[PDB]
């Protein structure tokens, strides 16, 4: 489970 | 009693809420259209609505004091487990006890139990959800208490997969003492009676609503034709 969209919105 | 740091915490959270909750609901026109007039006719619209709200929850969480001192993995675990619960909490602002519906500014964006069923969900979730909304609304929370509860909900140390639970607990504890002290100093009786304990009870209610929604979401999203109607963010956060 990679969460690139969540991670990007957290950046 | 309400220290400078605690007043600062409350100011940040109020601002974060104001920056992530639009009470005009102007963006709803960007969503796929509601269909009401059996098929899950409301799933495209409500998938977009949920996905929109997940983005708002993330924007709110980022402004919680101490939240970005956590690791990326811990931030992700906390938002993945709490997003559904904060959406339920945030939705109380539009809930009206007049007809037990969520009123988002206009008839097309006014949601009742039938709309939620038309996204695939059953009374197993919907009945306790309405009971939750009624009991939360009856608390008549100050906005200060409302945004503290959303933040305490997000920074919970017992979420599955959390790594630095000691740091998550320290951040939550700072928020819990802020809320406990706010109620004791700024919420007049009789509304303040057992208010903190009632608010924590609502966090326990949210865990049960979380469990049931996750159960039904897994059932709905397991069917590819339903998953096709979801958004990429919903699939990433709620599951795939
Ligand atoms: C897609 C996954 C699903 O499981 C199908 C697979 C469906 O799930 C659903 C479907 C519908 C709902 Si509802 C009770 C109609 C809801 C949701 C979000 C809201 O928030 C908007 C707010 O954010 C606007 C303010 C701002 O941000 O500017 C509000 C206000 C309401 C009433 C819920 C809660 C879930 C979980």
């Amino acid at each position: 489970k990679n969460h690139p969209m969540l991670m990007n919105l957290l950046k | 009693k309400l220290s400078e740091e605690q007043q600062h915490i409350i100011a940040i959270l109020l601002d974060a809420h104001h920056k992530t909750y639009d009470p005009t609901y102007a963006d709803f026109r960007d969503f796929r259209p509601p269909v009401r007039m059996s098929p899950l006719s409301m799933l495209p619209h409500l998938a977009d609505l949920v996905s929109y709200s997940i983005q708002k929850v993330i924007g709110f969480a980022k402004m919680i004091p101490g939240f970005r001192d956590l690791t990326s993995d811990d931030q992700i675990v906390l938002l993945k487990s709490s997003a559904i619960e904060v959406i339920m909490l945030r939705s109380n602002q539009s809930f009206t006890m007049d007809d037990m519906s969520w009123d988002c500014g206009s008839q097309d964006y006014k949601y009742d139990v039938t709309d939620v069923s038309k996204a695939g969900h059953t009374l197993e979730l919907i009945e306790p959800l309405i009971k939750f909304q009624v009991g939360l609304k009856k608390l008549n929370l100050h906005e200060e208490e409302h945004v503290l509860l959303m933040a305490i909900c997000i920074v919970s140390p017992d979420r599955p997969g959390v790594q630095d639970a000691k740091l998550v607990e320290a951040i939550q504890d700072r928020l819990s003492n802020t809320l406990q002290t706010y109620i004791r100093c700024r919420h007049p009786p009789p509304g303040s009676h057992q208010l903190y304990a009632k608010m924590i009870q609502k966090l326990a209610d949210l865990r049960s609503l979380n469990e049931e929604h996750s159960k039904q979401y897994r059932s709905l999203s397991f069917q590819p034709e339903n998953s096709m109607k979801l958004t990429p963010l919903v699939l990433e956060v709620f599951g795939n």
